[PDB]
RNA sequence: AUACAGUGAAACUGCGAAGGCUCAUUAAAUCAGUUAUCGUUUAUUUGAUAGUUCCAUGGUAUAACUGUGGUAAUUCUAGAGCUAAUACAUGCUAAUCUCGACCCUUUGGAAGAGAUGUAUUUAUUAGAUCAAUGUCUUCGGACUCUUUGAUGAAAUAACUUUUCGAAUCGCAUGGCCUUGUGCUGGCGAUGGUUCAUUCAAAUUUCUGCCCUAUCAACUUUCGAUGGUAGGAUAGUGGCCUACCAUGGUUUCAACGGGUAACGGGGAAUAAGGGUUCGAUUCCGGAGAGGGAGCCUGAGAAACG
């Protein structure tokens, strides 16, 4: 008969709204008691009478789900629903602790709340009943103790009711009457917030606009309290950033920066949070990261600091200038952030950024020589913008070489901090050399020569565009250096980049031989570069299977010579992974 | 191609090559005795049959061993007895003279073809025959 | 039907002199029950133990599926206009699998007006049938084997995929 | 008749308390294997 | 009318006992009548082996299973209550069923080759063996042709033997049926003659199939005891 | 067009029926003066 | 790529893998070809054995006629008369096989009256 | 033993028969092994395997049986009267599962929110990451490209004339005091849905002893060869039909020619001297007067 009544519900829509409201009115007239319970509360209730009431709430749920647009709603059905919900609350909170009929009437009450939320799920902007405050005060006096009750990952009876009441136009009258956002913000600022906290945050972010478009001054102060909740909930959207739904945070922070500027410490906290929005997770997308940096700039245009947020915005621009993502949109937002950071370093940054980012002109090569002849003492964002131009951004090749040489000149004129800046230059040149670049690899080689300012002739002859006598002199220089972990790793990386699967050129056997000779000359340095030799042999072993295995086989055979010389010298090690790699070679032998 | 379980090649045959002249020479040069009966006990029907041949007393010993071993008398199964007992006793009185069967001397069956002249150790190399001697 | 065996016919080599055998039980070809529109009558035939098979002949209540949301709802049958597994099958107006048949789409109107409010994002050449009532939909289920008429609606790409044909 | 109504209901609730608990009692062993894997 | 595996003397009868259906196949098993009556000879005829089956002395795989033609296949531990008879029967080197005598702590378990692992219904991992013990929930690293160890009091897998290069394997099938020694070679082809190869006294070589071979332990330590000569 | 329109002669229908001499009760002159127009 | 009616489509663009040492080309993973009976996306599953040989004719579409000459140790007239075999095979979106072209095939699920093999490799 | 109580003609029941003769001549297509079926049926064997409840027990209609009879007559019959079910078919049925605001510290979970199947046939998708023994140590960390591992490349929207949530029995009075069968309460066989195995069958990969070119062409003349879709199927399948393409086999032996094909092929046992006698499965498929159509079953075009 459940399947039969489900068929009756699936065919219970064929009659008009008059007959649907008449059948709903007959369903309401079972145990309404509007003479007894339309004033305040009910007169009496029973277990089987609540079972008629639980069945009435279930029939209301089935009727609303069947006719989930119109539902034939009536104030008699509303009064019967309020009488049933109040009788469920009264019986559950007035019965003794025996829990059988109490859990029956509690699962009657949760299902009745689900059927009540179904009415607003079906007929939301259709009725908007003007006597809402009766049921609103009834449900408030029932669920006053539901302060932090709806704070969970699945608690969505009163949380969904609050979201429905907040996502309307004029049904927020019961919200702005006394309180909805107070208890919602209490459970939102609860510290054990699960991932419905983002749902409540998006609901309040969408519901601040109705409280702002409302002409009532009470709703204006409630919108002020929603901005105050956005300022007092400065840990929830931080700690709940476990998914890629950071567009809600970027949509609230832009709304907050466009709406309310209430404290300089609040603007500094917003700028530091949007700095953590780019220094917290690397999976933030382009529009979200651009709007987050623009919201940090919008808080900084109002109430920024002069030293602390100055350095924070300078670090933000020093990351965003190395990024420059999304076809110069992030570069334009980074130039705006550097012009809003309000320092002397930021002033030189905005000058040397606007003088180069003038919409694809020769002003980039003009401004590189301009700041070279007029070298600025900030130099951090200058080295960022001149190392993005030294990377695979095609123009400013000689200007990139002059920028690296001028950074070396400043690092020699310092004579400590600018040597740690040269450490960052070397840690950038390492990832530049281990890459598929053509102009930026030559620029990193020029930076290696400027850091080297026999060895200088070797570097300039490795970057000589000749490659036959040049590679012969490189092999002879490796022989002279044989007769350095990261340094020889960088040299062998540049050599492997110049001979990296370029099988349209000859002497690849001597090129791999020079790679293995530099690897042997690094592996002779056992006290330092044994780890680097192990890493280079490991990367060559990964390349021995990664889609190409002709010259990598000879690289494996000639990197075995370091092991042969080490075993002849030993005449303790790690035999285990060596034997397992021997088993892997035996498996590659059965290919 | 592929393997196929062959009981006819891991079954104990040992009878294609069992020749009575070779077996008699082995019994002569055996240097361990032969379990012969007390002399009257092996004649059969008061002399109406033969004595009994060596294969017949071997088969009789096997039948009595199986007999005592699983407690069952053998039977008078008609088709097998009308073949084997009558044909066996008629060739017994044909060829068994005084407890000795002379049927083989009247039978064409080459000794060296099947039972001598080893097939696995054929030694078809001068080096293999040299290593087989030394 | 007759058979399922290669013995009555020639292979990829061209052989003759067949004269093979009395045909067995397990070459059982039943009669082709061309399912039509009528009053719902399904023959419950037996095979392979208690393997009842529903052979539908006059089925109506097609469960056809709204595609973009996957809403299989109940409707009637009108007629198949194009099915060149037999071009006389559409002349005789039967109902087999993978046929494109017409449906009075009034419960789909009810579901759209029930879970969207207003009446009429969806394509225009099926919005014309949203207005008129008869929409094209293709049968998925097998009434000759499973006895049922299920199907999927035509929505856009598959619609024009058949409308350019016929 | 009514004693059979006692025994039927008792064997039914005992069958439930055996089977529906033992099923989760080896599903938790699957959970231990999945945590250790 | 007999197979080769039963070690059945020819002077027995005319009709050979077809085993009934059961765990193993017909071609890889011996029933209880050919086990008890005419191999280790606890009976003399079918009447008295049915008499002791009605008396229920047999306890194969820890359950009684009173039947004459019950197909005891590979290493089903036949247990007899009187004189505490524990019999694990394996293959010899020339194709027959060598029935080794074992003790109680060894007959408290058996092992079984896994055939397939399934996501059958309702998220339940799943394992079958040659007696078809559908036991719940092994680890995810059960490949085909590994070896579970059955509990034989309940049904649970207690230990697990992984199939890889360097494991002690038993071959039941084809022209290698019943050999032990498991190491000269490994060769996995792509559809046939794919195996791990088995030594001899002079460490000779052999070819078989994957499904016709299954692991019993390690190189020197199988926890099965084996007969000798 | 293989099995389509085999213009052959078939065995059991070659004498399945037999004709009739007078046939139509009308005359052929009655046909001509029946549908001259 | 749609010359017939009745919703020419994959049957649940779609992509799978039979495994067992046979690659799937990138157009056969994500391409506009339907792969109704090509086993990489397909509806068929792989099993059985894998045979290798050159071809004779690829005249009709979805018909790859392999040749397969193989050695057999003849003891009768003690000389090897040379083998020849034929098998029709459905297409794959990886190689337009012309004359020559030693390729291999895997056994699966009889497609026409005489084809159980579908191409998985070209070399 | 005044509602049953042992013998038991004739009736329902469970099963029995669980595999027997003759006739016309098929060249790996009859047969034997083998590969596979996530391409499929399965009684029995074996291992596993069920959560939707509004204002003390459900209905006549038939036997056997009596009684009246017909007919030459049957395991042929018809009226009239009763009467039972594991026959027919309507219908009676406690509250336990996770996340846990709070914890009073161990006797730890009270509030709130989310739960709950099968059988049939339809669609979207769950089905790239983090942990170090190390890159730099700045003896702190952004760590995966290197050195090794891991989750990982049935959840839901509907039909169906939907099956069920034990009217089976045995062993054990046993525990409790809800003040009386108030709760019985412990276990095992038979049930009972589904999966897998086993059995058997059907297809299917390949292999296997006559001479054959005076058989050099066959195949489209039961689709020839393949593709697409449907029908039918236990399912794969030109197995059948619509449409389309003109294919496919062959001198590396297609296709065709016959018998000591009452003989042969291991089809199998071999025998301690018979060297093609010498153990057997099968010659081919049919047939129950003759073709045709239908039915039954886990299995059939049934020796019944």
């Amino acid at each position: 008969n459940g399947s039969q009544s489900i068929k009756a519900e699936d065919e219970k829509v064929v009659m008009p709204y008059v007959l649907r409201i008449f059948f709903g009115r007959a369903q309401v007239p079972p145990t309404s008691g509007q003479k007894r319970s339309r004033k305040i509360a009910v007169i009496s209730v029973l277990p089987n009478f609540k079972k008629p009431y639980i069945n009435d709430f279930l029939s209301l749920a089935s009727e609303r789900l069947d006719y989930n647009y119109f539902f034939g709603n009536s104030h008699q059905i509303n009064s019967s629903k309020a009488t049933l919900k109040t009788i469920r609350r009264m019986t559950g909170f007035v019965n003794i602790v025996n829990s059988t009929l109490s859990v029956l009437r509690t699962n009657f009450p949760l299902h009745t709340n689900s059927v009540l939320q179904p009415l607003i799920y079906s007929i939301a902007m259709a009725y908007y009943v003007l006597d809402t405050e009766s049921t609103e005060e009834v449900h408030l006096r029932k669920m006053a103790s539901n302060l932090r009750q709806q704070g969970l990952k699945c608690l969505s009876s009163v949380f969904e009711f609050v979201g429905n009441t907040f996502d309307w136009s004029t049904s927020m009258e019961d919200i702005y009457a006394v309180v909805v956002k107070p208890r919602i913000s209490h459970f939102s600022d609860e510290n054990l917030q699960q991932p419905s906290s983002l749902l409540r945050l998006f609901l309040y972010w969408a519901h601040n606009p109705s409280l702002y478009q409302f002409l009532y001054y009470d709703e204006f102060a409630t919108a002020t309290a929603l901005m105050d909740t956005i300022s007092n909930q400065h840990v929830k959207e931080a700690v709940i950033g476990p998914i890629i739904e950071a567009a809600d945070s970027i949509i609230r922070n832009p709304v907050n920066d466009d709406h309310y500027v209430d404290l300089v410490t609040l603007i500094c906290t917003s700028c530091l949070k949007i700095l953590p929005s780019l220094y917290v997770k690397l999976s933030d997308s382009n529009s979200i990261s651009t709007f987050l940096n623009l919201l940090v700039s919008i808080t900084e245009m109002g109430f920024i600091q002069d030293d602390h947020v100055r350095s924070r915005l300078i670090s933000s621009l020093i990351s965003i200038l190395k990024g420059k993502l999304k076809k110069l949109q992030e570069n334009d937002t980074q130039k705006i952030l550097k012009i809003l950071k309000l320092i002397v370093f930021n002033y030189n940054c905005s000058w040397s950024d606007i003088e180069e980012l003038y919409t694809t002109i020769s002003s980039l090569f003009k401004t590189f020589d301009e700041r070279n002849l007029r070298v600025s003492l900030t130099e951090l964002f200058i080295e960022l913008g001149r190392k993005v131009p030294e990377l695979e951004s095609i123009s400013k090749l000689v200007a990139d070489l002059n920028s690296y040489s001028s950074s070396r000149m400043h690092e020699y004129d310092f004579p400590d901090f600018i040597n740690e800046k040269p450490n960052l230059n070397e840690a950038s040149k390492s990832i530049s050399m281990l890459k598929d670049i053509l102009l930026p690899n030559i620029r990193i080689g020029l930076r290696d020569s400027l850091e080297e300012v026999v060895l200088s002739y070797m570097v300039k002859n490795t970057k000589y565009f000749t490659d036959f006598e040049d590679m012969a002199i490189l092999l002879y220089n490796g022989d002279e250096e044989a007769d350095r972990r990261q340094r020889a790793i960088k040299r062998l990386g540049e050599h492997a980049h110049q001979l990296k699967d370029n099988s349209i050129s000859h002497y690849l056997i001597p090129m791999i031989e020079h790679y293995v000779f530099s690897d042997d000359e690094r592996y002779r340095n056992i006290g330092n570069e044994t780890q680097i030799a192990i890493g280079g042999l490991a990367q060559h072993m990964s390349w021995n299977q990664y889609k190409a295995l002709l010259r990598r086989y000879i690289s494996m055979l000639k990197t075995k010579p370091n092991q042969m010389k080490q075993a002849v010298q030993l005449i303790t090690l790690r035999i285990v992974r060596d034997g397992a790699e021997s088993k892997l070679t035996l498996s590659k032998f059965p290919s | 191609f592929e393997d196929r379980f062959d009981a006819r090649e891991h079954k104990d045959r040992s009878n294609k090559s069992r020749m009575q002249a070779m077996e008699e020479y082995i019994r002569e040069s055996s240097d361990q005795p032969d379990w012969s009966a007390s002399i009257g006990a092996d004649i059969v029907n008061h002399g109406r049959g033969g004595i009994k041949s060596l294969r017949d007393t071997e088969k009789e010993r096997r039948v009595t061993s199986f007999e005592e071993d699983n407690f069952t008398r053998l039977n008078i199964t008609n088709k097998a007895e009308k073949r084997k007992q009558k044909q066996r006793e008629r060739n017994a009185r044909m060829n068994v003279i005084g407890g000795e069967d002379f049927g083989i001397f009247s039978s064409k069956r080459k000794l060296e073809d099947s039972t001598s002249r080893r097939g696995a150790k054929k030694t078809r190399s001068a080096w293999d025959r040299a290593q087989r001697r030394l | 039907g007759i058979s399922r065996d290669s013995r009555h016919k020639r292979s990829a080599t061209g052989a003759k002199r067949a004269q093979f055998r009395k045909k067995r039980k397990f070459e059982l070809g039943r009669q082709p029950a061309n399912t039509k529109i009528g009053a719902k009558r399904i023959h419950s035939v037996r095979t392979r133990g208690g393997n009842k098979k529903y052979r539908a002949l006059r089925i109506e209540t097609g469960n056809f599926s709204w595609a973009s949301e996957g809403i299989s709802k109940k409707t009637r049958i009108a007629g198949v206009v194009y099915h060149p597994s037999n071009n006389e099958l559409v002349r005789t107006n039967t109902l087999t699998k993978a046929a494109i048949v017409q449906i009075d789409a009034t419960p789909f109107r009810q579901w759209f007006e029930a879970h969207y409010g207003q009446t009429l994002k969806i394509e225009s050449s099926v919005e014309s049938q949203f207005s008129a009532g008869r929409l094209y939909a293709c049968i998925s289920s097998r009434p000759g084997q499973s006895g049922r008429c299920d199907g999927y609606i035509l929505e856009g790409e598959e619609l024009a995929f058949y409308l350019r044909r016929l | 008749r009514l004693q059979r109504k006692r025994h039927q209901r008792a064997l039914k609730v005992r069958n439930a308390q055996a089977q529906r608990e033992a099923a989760a009692e080896y599903a938790q062993l699957l959970a231990k294997r999945l945590s250790e894997r | 009318a007999a197979p080769h595996h039963w070690l059945l003397d020819k002077l027995s009868g005319c009709y050979a006992p077809r085993p009934s259906a059961g765990p193993h196949k017909l071609r890889e098993s011996l029933p209880l009548i050919v086990f008890l009556r005419n191999r280790l000879k606890y009976a003399l005829n079918g009447r008295e082996v049915k008499a002791i089956l009605m008396q229920r002395h047999v306890k194969v795989d820890g359950k009684v299973r009173t039947d004459t033609t019950y197909p005891a296949g590979f290493m089903d531990v036949i247990t007899l209550d009187a004189t505490n008879e524990n019999f694990r029967l394996v293959y010899d080197v020339k194709g027959r069923f060598a029935v080794h005598r074992i003790t109680d702590e060894e007959a408290s378990y058996k092992l079984g080759k896994v055939k397939k692992v399934q996501l059958g219904k309702k998220g339940v991992p799943y394992v079958v063996t040659h007696d078809g013990r559908t036991i719940r929930y092994p680890d995810p690293n059960i490949k085909v042709n590994d070896t579970v160890k059955i509990d034989l009091a309940s049904g649970k897998i207690t230990d697990f033997i992984k199939f890889d290069a360097g494991k002690l394997v038993y071959v039941t099938g084809g022209r290698n049926l019943g050999r032990i020694g498991t190491i000269v070679h490994k060769e996995r082809h792509d559809g046939g003659f794919d195996l791990v190869h088995i030594k001899d006294s002079l460490d000779n070589t052999f070819v078989t199939r994957l499904n016709n071979v299954f692991v019993i332990g390690e190189q020197g330590k199988p926890y099965i005891s084996l007969p000798k000569g | 067009k293989g099995r389509k329109l085999n213009y052959s002669v078939q065995d059991p229908i070659a004498n399945y029926e037999a004709p009739i001499t007078s046939g139509y009760k009308w005359s052929d002159d009655q046909i001509d003066e029946f549908f001259a127009g | 790529q749609s010359e017939r009616a009745f919703q020419k489509q994959p049957h649940i663009r779609w992509y799978k893998n039979a495994g067992l040492g046979f690659k799937t080309p990138k157009t056969a993973i994500e391409g506009s070809y339907i792969d109704k009976k090509c086993p990489f996306t397909g509806l068929v599953s792989i099993r059985g054995k894998i045979l290798t040989g050159t071809v004779v004719s690829t005249k009709m579409h979805r018909t790859i006629v392999i040749r397969r000459a193989y050695l057999h140790y003849i003891p009768k007239y003690n000389r090897y008369e040379k083998r020849h075999k034929n098998v029709p095979v459905h297409v794959s979106p990886a190689f337009r096989v012309q004359v020559g072209d030693i390729v291999t095939v895997g056994q699966c699920r009889p497609i026409s009256k005489t084809v159980r093999f579908n191409v998985v490799k070209v070399s």
